[PDB]
């Protein structure tokens, strides 16, 4: 099933390792300014 | 789902000898839990003496 | 990145002697393993598999001797028990990867003489 | 039943700067799956080429493999004072496997 990668720095800029990093976001039910009453805000 | 893992619950008299009756049984959920793991399987578990 | 063998030494005929090698470098725990038999003089025949990755055991039916082969896969180690022994099978054994158009994994064990013999 | 290799020859005592052509036939028609080895006398065995047609790390293009089939070449080119030892070719097309009975490139 798996294989290598062939690294070393004799490799071209197109052959060269990175380090992608993916974040991930979302949103749910889960989770101060003054309480105002009966007023447009 | 989703990372949260819920449970819900409920309490309810029961007359008859064992199965169910026909009412409406609403759970509400206990608490929202960061789980992110996926269960595939389980088992109860016991008190004994 | 390097195998290291169980002692080697000389065991009367039909007796048992398990074969322990662990792993180094890289686990034992994502590939195969394999022993082969060196005679002196003769040439590299295959002994026997292993499979972790599900668990199946295949023996050379050339020696069919039961050479019985399972894992120590959390020390990275592999021992197969010599069993039912004969005297022409007094040689030298290797660990062995075979790179099957895949890896580069061949990695071979240091040898050690198993020896089948009365006399000590 | 098994399936039987033929490794040709099985020795070939050589000269410097020769370029020999040991030669790995099969009973089968096998797809690539076969190899080859470096064996001094003693050591253990050094890959040489994975699936009959591919080079490997450490071994320079001196060693050259090619062929499918029944039919595996061992191409070695430029032979060099070091590469004097004991070779073999390997399948591993089915279970069991099998390798060759060996190929010693010696000095002249």
């Amino acid at each position: 099933p798996l294989q290598s990668y062939g690294f070393q720095p004799t490799n071209g800029v197109g052959y060269q390792p990175y380090r992608v990093v993916v974040l991930s976001f979302e949103l749910l039910h889960a989770p101060s300014t003054n309480l105002v009453k009966n007023k447009c805000v | 789902i989703d990372g949260y893992f819920k449970i819900y619950s409920k309490h309810t008299p029961i007359n008859l000898v064992r199965d169910l009756p026909q009412g409406f049984s609403a759970l509400e959920p206990l608490v929202d839990l960061p789980i992110g793991i996926n269960i595939t399987r389980f088992q109860t578990l016991l008190a004994l003496h | 990145q390097q195998l290291v063998e169980s002692g080697g030494g000389v065991v009367q005929p039909g007796r048992s002697l398990r074969l322990s090698c662990a792993a180094s470098g890289f686990t034992f725990s994502s590939y195969a393993m394999h022993w082969v038999r060196q005679a002196p003089g003769k040439g590299l025949e295959w002994v026997a598999v292993i499979s972790y990755d599900g668990s199946n055991k295949y023996y050379a039916d050339s020696v069919k001797g039961r050479f019985t082969i399972s894992r120590d896969n959390s020390k990275n180690t592999l021992y197969l028990q010599m069993n039912s022994l004969r005297a022409e099978d007094t040689a030298v054994y290797y660990c062995a990867r075979h790179a099957t158009l895949m890896n580069n994994k061949d990695i071979w064990g240091q040898g050690t003489l198993v020896t089948v013999s009365s006399a000590s | 039943g098994d399936i039987q290799l033929t490794q040709s020859p099985s020795s070939l005592s050589a000269s410097v700067g020769d370029r020999v052509t040991i030669t790995c036939r099969a009973s089968q028609s096998i797809s690539s799956y076969l190899n080859w080895y470096q064996q001094k006398p003693g050591k253990a065995p050094k890959l040489l080429i994975y699936a009959a047609s591919s080079l490997q790390s450490g071994v320079p293009s001196r060693f050259s493999g090619s062929g499918s089939g029944t039919d595996f070449t061992l191409t070695i080119s430029s032979l060099q004072p070091e590469d004097f030892a004991t070779y073999y070719c390997q399948q591993s097309y089915s279970t069991p496997r099998t390798f060759g009975q060996g190929t010693k490139v010696e000095i002249k």
